[PDB]
DNA sequence: ATGCATGCATGCGCATGCATGC
DNA sequence: GCATGCATGCGCATGCATGCAT
């Protein structure tokens, strides 16, 4: 029996990687394998839009048939390679695709994709620990000794069926010899649908995803990511001599879904090196980017330029007798209701790309820090990320702070503190670190601002976590006309034109692209530095004096 | 609770209803049943099968207490109802006064009906909750005192001593007539 | 046809393919029989506008079938399994036969509904195993999308030959012997060449609302299976015409022994969403069949007149006097407002809807609008005081009923998405249930974070509140603020707050004991049709006009309130106006917002609180 | 004859109700 | 007037022991 169409994608795939000339008139594959010689790569990378432009029947064929024509692909490329360099026989070899131009919800894969080439988007959620696992197994025959070499196992541990040998007829008697198999890298993981695909009153839909080869180094927890692959039902009506199944779905490449100072300028193209030099050399760049980040928002440039500064952070140091000096910065808000508090949050929000962002009692202890379960396939353990640990190195947002339980503020203060979350649970020991910066919001006790008191007793904040926090902003809603009137002005203008009312200076990804670049350098200290802070130090501290009306907060 | 010895409690029995005689039972009523007593496979566990299933000026109320002419007439109106048209009565007085017997004289003359005494039978003890079930192995909903008093009358004693949460219940059914449940495992609405 | 029926094939073939072609009914008017002469038949006309769209399903009424014949609908009611393919294929044939060249992609099916209505669930009975039937109810639990083989691909170990084996009673039989090398036991199932279909598993809450006494409410479970998946929402309320069916149970999955009690169990082949009391859904909105030509010219003649507004507030309840404030705030917030979408702006979701708080004595009718509003509009939901906690709304864990699949459960604000929730006693309520409201109110969000959850959800749900004073009574010497007792942040989300008082005039009392004595002895189609049209059609903006007057409403206001004792004001409050302009917007069918509708938010607004009559240096209101 | 489903603790995570202490 | 300490039900998974259906 032979398999036409098969041998038809192969000799169309085998031609396509010999005879596809580029732009510049060379073969862009045929060096890219060149690189497969090293033990480490495997896969090899080819674009679907070329293909578009080189054979339709081939791409149509390829897409309608991707599960039964892959493998003959993975054949063609093993001879190829084989052919065009001394390798060794035991190795294996993958292809995979990245440029399709459509995308499909997660809602919308139906059974009638099974088996066809699909890419979806997602978030990852959870990851399992790297396996291997068996392709095609040897099998040895107790009773005749016969050897039984290739039997594909799919995705259960298939033994054959029947000895080959008609006489034998052996079906339950076999060894594995394990020396002798064929294995595979292999990887679970965990992804959500977003919140932009869910429907009226739905919560969002979880599906399983398996990375096999060097796809399995990449999709870390907290991403968000597209995928490329199949969608491939697993066995969890009867059948009987003359079933329960489930979905899962096999990736081919994992993408970011919207994408070392050395390494950082090597990526970056000629036109993003320009712009990040031409914002580098601006002045205005310390103004421009409050307008950025900030144009509906009027006034308050003090808690914007907080907000920048905590964003861009500070350089952690260590000491010789083995303490840890903090570089991270935390950030307080206190205000008057519907003084513009909760609006920045939102807009950290939307910036920053690993920001989680909490409010009062709707986070348990168990939703920060972490959690410990089983490993579904073997004696491991794996963890579940909390809050704190999806905006490690990044910014977290957390408002209604006052109304936070006493056990969940003792926690969230051993976590600034320490910068690591110890679990001892399930016969589970770890250490995890949680280097974040906090941006907080609260509120007064009686709801509004008491002028004649001090920010102690104005706030039911304990003084250990209190002492923490670097910078404490405090809003107050004057009584002013002209203010009234500033505030009216821009909100009526926001009303009234959606999105005309916008004059952004940078977008959002230049400034993501800046802020990644900067973020790596560690400034030193000059020496007039040091009796500089001195002497503006101690002019702090003599601001203290009695001399002079109580302050609300000491130095 | 008359046949109960000194100083035990209540036993229960189990019986299996096939064919008509299905429907006819409901929570809280006093039946009399006729079947068999057989056993289920030395040691076995007993059950019964059941074969027939029965129920068990006019301003007379309780004549065992001397006057209150005037507070008999209302109760006797409540009874009878209106035509929504339901009734409620509160008496504020003076202990010793014997309020607790009208009560229970009110609860044993009409047909469905339930007395309440004060936190003994307090926050799960109305509304309802959720249980296992014998036959299908999963979870039903089971009312409480309000639920059974169904189209009924529901006699409080020491109302002032109830907790905030049954207080607000009882308003609810006194306005509204439907208890509205949303926590946990449960979200329903009950008519009462 | 198999022992025990007295169903003929042939001849319910020929009665179905007479039928499609003779039935005419003469008492269907215009009101629903859109784009169809009803002179002409009107299945036929179904059947040409099927050839027209290309959809391959046809809806058939059973009152219809009974209005022809009787026999035939009692065919069907008994056998559904037999008689329904007989249908399938004359369909098919009269299709075939009348439309040559057609393209479509199978077979026409159909799908009867609108069958005899049973009560109650309790009430059925074994007799009625394997019969259509139609039930009533609201949705709250759907599962994720179940693959069901139909079709087996085997493979040979030796030669590897292709074929494929066609499930037959539910059980597939593998060959134990090759076609080609005739080697015993050579063949390999191959899962991923088969064929599959969808199967998804829903869940009912069944409230027929006429319970016998010491009735509890009853859960059903329902399978659909093809294109029916994910046609409904949680939190819909749905007619469901089906199959019934009773499943064996395992005594254990290793072992064949069953229970002789069976499982009850239904199947699901239609779903209707239109309702004769409450309003039109959003799955309605978003086609064009909904209004005929006629009625959207009188719909729009009806507009043009001034007093239409007033006419709408007269005819949203005519069981409670006067309130005229009231039904008009309702009405605004029915229609609602603009949806604009700020998400290159980096400012988020923008609340466009209208939340109103009611305060008065124990002794008003606030409850039984309360109740109106809940019976009126679909998606609404109702919670009164302390009955629900913190946990009870939004969402809470719970396992899904097999495995271990955390699956998290929606509550009763999710439920109320694109809807109304209505509040009852919101005094009794606690802080930790207000944490939930405050972040509801404003972002239409909720953010859950729990053990191995990490997600957010949507809660677009405009709120009606009741509120008591301390007392329950209006002390005349306390001030507003301090009969209300409530935080001024959850004040400030409130567009509207309306203080029910007492003024014991003689007229009112006589007025309101005539209206209750004779209590004793517009269309609302109409209303219904005006209400989506104009909320599925119109986007309202506003202009420079707008503009200034908002501006200068926004700084009366602030003056105004700037005096203690009174609520004051907010920046917050001055968006609240725009939306209640955007609501007059949709009343007069105007895309453009003038100073008229700006006017009237202020007036709604000064009215609603009692400014007018309360004195602004001491906070205590004498009429 | 052998491997597996089930009965019986026990940890885990959670929500819910009753009491009290500031 | 409310958050918290102290039981207690609920739902679940996990580990240890054993008893026999295919
Ligand atoms: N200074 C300001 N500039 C522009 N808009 C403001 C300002 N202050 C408040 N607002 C508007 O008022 C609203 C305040 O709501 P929010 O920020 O949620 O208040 P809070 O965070 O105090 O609860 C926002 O929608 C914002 O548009
Ligand atoms: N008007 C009356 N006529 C006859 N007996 C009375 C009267 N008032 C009180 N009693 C007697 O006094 C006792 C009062 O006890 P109880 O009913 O518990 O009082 P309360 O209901 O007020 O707590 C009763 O046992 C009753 O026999
Ligand atoms: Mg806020
Ligand atoms: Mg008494
Ligand atoms: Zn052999
Ligand atoms: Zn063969």
């Amino acid at each position: 029996v032979r398999d036409e169409v098969a041998e038809k994608c192969q000799k169309l795939f085998l031609d396509f990687l010999e005879e596809f000339q580029s732009s510049d008139g060379e073969i862009k594959y045929l060096q890219l394998a060149e690189e497969l010689i090293r033990p480490e790569r495997n896969t090899l990378v080819v674009s679907f839009v070329d293909l578009e432009q080189f054979n339709q029947q081939l791409s149509t064929t390829i897409q309608e048939e991707f599960y039964r024509v892959y493998p003959y692909l993975c054949r063609a490329l093993k001879t190829f390679v084989k052919d065009r360099k001394e390798i060794p026989l035991a190795k294996d070899f993958y292809v995979a695709f990245q440029d399709l131009p459509t995308r499909h919800k997660i809602r919308e894969l139906t059974s009638s994709r099974i088996g066809l080439l699909t890419r979806i988007s997602g978030q990852v959620v959870r990851t399992h620990p790297v396996h291997p696992e068996l392709v095609s197994g040897t099998f040895l025959c107790l009773d005749c000794q016969t050897v039984i070499r290739d039997v594909e196992q799919q995705f259960k541990y298939t033994q054959p069926n029947i000895c080959r040998n008609p006489v034998c007829a052996n079906r339950r008697r076999f060894l594995l010899d394990t020396n002798k198999s064929r294995f595979v890298d292999f990887q679970k993981v965990r992804i959500q649908e977003t919140q932009a695909e869910l429907p009226r009153g739905s919560i969002p839909r979880s599906l399983e995803v398996i990375l096999r080869a060097e796809a399995v180094e990449s999709a870390q927890a907290g991403d968000k990511c597209d995928f490329t692959g199949t969608l491939i039902v697993v066995p969890d009506a009867r059948a009987e001599t003359n079933l329960s199944y489930r979905l899962v779905f096999l990736a081919c490449c994992v993408a970011p879904t919207n994408p070392t100072a050395e390494s950082i300028k090597n990526q970056m193209t000629v036109k993003e090196w320009e712009k990040v030099f031409e914002m580098s050399q601006d002045k205005n760049l310390y103004h421009n980017l409050c307008t950025s980040l900030f144009p509906t928002i009027h006034g308050n440039d003090e808690v914007k330029r907080g907000v920048l500064l905590m964003l861009f952070g500070g350089v952690p140091k260590t000491t010789g007798e083995g303490t840890s000096l903090r570089g991270d910065i935390n950030v307080c808000i206190v205000g008057d209701p519907s003084t513009a508090k909760s609006q920045f949050l939102k807009h950290v929000e939307e910036f920053s790309p690993r920001a989680v962002y909490t409010s009062g009692k709707a986070s348990s202890a168990a939703g920060l820090t972490a959690a410990v379960v089983r490993d579904e396939e073997s004696h491991e353990f794996v963890i579940e990320a909390g809050a704190l640990m999806l905006a490690d190195n990044g910014v977290c947002c957390i408002d209604e702070f006052d109304k936070m339980d006493v056990r969940d503020q003792v926690a969230i203060h051993e976590a600034m503190e320490q910068q690591t979350i110890s679990i001892t649970k399930a016969g589970v020991k770890a250490t995890l670190n949680a280097r974040t910066s906090i941006l907080a919001a609260a509120n007064p006790i009686s709801g509004h601002y008491d002028r004649s008191k001090s920010l102690k007793q104005n706030i039911n904040l304990s003084a250990p976590i209190m002492s923490r926090f670097d910078l404490f902003f405090i809003l107050v809603d004057e009584c002013n006309e002209v203010t009234d009137y500033a505030i009216a002005r821009r909100i009526v203008d926001l009303h009234s034109r959606i999105e005309e009312s916008i004059d952004r200076v940078y977008s959002l990804d230049d400034i993501r692209r800046y802020l990644l670049f900067a973020r790596q350098f560690k400034p030193k200290i000059s020496k007039e530095s040091e009796d500089f802070i001195v002497e503006q130090y101690k002019h702090l501290r003599q601001r203290d004096g009695s001399g002079v009306t109580k302050s609300s907060w000491r130095i | 609770s008359d046949q109960v010895p000194v100083g035990n409690i209540p036993r229960s029995i189990t019986v299996l209803v096939e064919g008509e005689n299905t429907r006819i039972a409901q929570p809280g009523d006093h039946v009399s049943v006729t079947g068999i007593f057989l056993p289920i496979l030395l040691l076995s566990e007993t059950y019964l099968e059941a074969h027939r299933i029965v129920k068990m000026l006019a301003a007379s109320i309780a004549p065992e207490i001397y006057g209150h002419e005037d507070v008999k007439k209302a109760l006797l109106l409540l009874l009878v109802g209106g035509v929504r048209g339901n009734i409620n009565i509160c008496l504020m007085g003076d202990p010793g006064v014997a309020k607790s017997q009208l009560l229970s004289y009110i609860d044993r003359l009409a047909p469905r009906s339930q007395y309440t005494t004060g936190r003994g039978s307090s926050g799960v003890g109305l509304t309802a909750a959720v249980l296992r079930d014998s036959v299908s192995g999963e979870l039903t909903l089971e009312g409480g005192a309000l639920v059974l008093a169904d189209q009924g009358v529901c006699c409080i004693d020491e109302f002032d001593k109830m907790a905030e949460a049954d207080r607000t219940a009882i308003h609810e059914v006194m306005e509204q007539q439907t208890i509205s449940i949303a926590k946990a495992g449960i979200l329903t609405t009950l008519n009462a | 046809v198999i022992w025990g029926t007295d169903v003929n094939v042939a001849a319910c073939k020929e009665n179905f393919q007479r039928f499609l072609q003779r039935f005419i009914d003469p008492l269907a008017k215009e009101e629903e029989n859109v784009g169809i002469d009803i002179t002409e038949p009107l299945y036929m006309q179904r059947l040409g506008e099927i050839n027209v769209i290309g959809e391959p399903f046809l809806n058939v009424n059973c009152e219809h079938i009974k209005s022809f014949d009787k026999n035939l609908y009692r065919q069907l009611i008994s056998y559904p399994q037999e008689v329904i393919p007989t249908f399938d294929m004359a369909v098919n044939e009269i299709f075939f036969d009348r439309y040559p060249d057609s393209i479509l992609e199978h077979q026409i099916q159909v799908r009867p509904f609108n069958a005899l209505k049973t009560k109650n669930m309790r009430n059925l009975n074994p007799e009625d195993i394997d019969q259509l039937i139609t039930i009533s109810g609201m949705v709250i639990r759907t599962s994720q999308l179940i693959p069901e083989m139909q079709e087996a691909f085997f493979q040979c170990q030796v030669c590897a030959h292709t074929t494929r084996v066609e499930m037959d009673r539910g059980r597939i039989a593998e060959p134990s012997v090759c076609g080609r090398c005739h080697t015993t036991h050579s063949m390999a199932l191959i899962h991923n060449r088969s064929l599959f279909s969808d199967k998804q598993m829903i869940k009912l809450q069944e409230s027929p609302e006429d319970m016998p006494a010491g009735q509890t409410p009853h859960t059903v479970i329902l399978f659909a299976h093809n294109d029916l998946v994910d046609k409904v929402q949680p939190g819909d309320r749905v007619n469901v015409t089906g199959i019934y069916r009773a499943v064996p149970i395992r005594v254990n999955p290793r072992v064949s022994n069953v229970k002789s009690v069976y499982k009850t169990h239904i199947d699901v082949i239609h779903y209707r969403k239109t309702d004769a009391k409450r309003l039109h859904g959003l799955d309605e909105e978003a086609e064009q069949k909904l209004f005929s030509e006629k009625r959207v010219e009188l719909l729009k003649e009806l507009s043009r007149k001034p007093d239409i507004y007033e006419r709408l507030a007269s005819a949203l309840a005519p069981s409670i006097y006067e309130h005229e404030d009231i039904k008009k705030g309702i009405l605004l917030q029915l229609f609602g407002g603009t949806r604009k979408d700020f998400s290159h702006t980096g400012r988020g979701k923008f609340r466009a809807e209208i939340n109103i708080l009611l305060c008065g004595d124990p002794g008003t009718s606030k409850s039984q609008l309360l109740q109106y509003v809940y019976n009126l509009v679909p998606r609404g939901q109702y919670t009164s005081g302390k009955g629900s906690s913190a946990v009870g709304l939004t969402a809470y864990v719970m396992k899904d009923p097999e495995t271990r699949q955390l699956v998290l459960q929606t509550g009763a604000l999710v439920l109320s998405d694109n809807g109304i929730c209505c509040i009852d006693e919101f005094d009794k309520m606690n802080e930790s249930t207000r944490s939930v409201l405050h972040e509801v109110m404003e972002q239409q969000t909720l953010s859950i974070a729990k053990a191995g959850i990490i997600c957010q959800l949507n809660a677009r749900t405009s709120v009606l509140a009741a509120a008591n004073p301390i007392e329950s009574q209006w002390n005349p010497k306390k001030t507003t603020i301090e009969n209300i007792q409530l935080p001024h942040t959850l004040l400030s989300r409130f567009d509207l707050i309306f203080l029910m008082l007492d003024p014991q005039d003689e007229a009112y009392d006589r007025r309101l004991a005539h209206h209750l004595v004779a209590l004793y002895y517009l269309d609302m189609a109409v209303l219904k049709d005006y209400i989506a049209y104009a909320h599925s059609t119109i986007m309202p903006r506003l202009s420079e006009e707008a503009s200034q007057a908002l501006i200068e409403a926004y700084v009366d206001m602030r003056k105004i309130g700037s005096s203690r004792g009174m609520v004051s004001a907010y920046p917050r409050q001055l968006e609240s106006l725009i939306r209640l302009a955007e609501a007059h917007a949709k009343v007069r069918l105007s895309n453009k917002v003038e100073a008229i509708d700006v006017e009237e938010a202020k007036r709604l607004h000064r009215e609603a609180l009692k400014q007018s009559a309360t004195d602004p240096r001491t906070g205590i209101v004498d009429i």
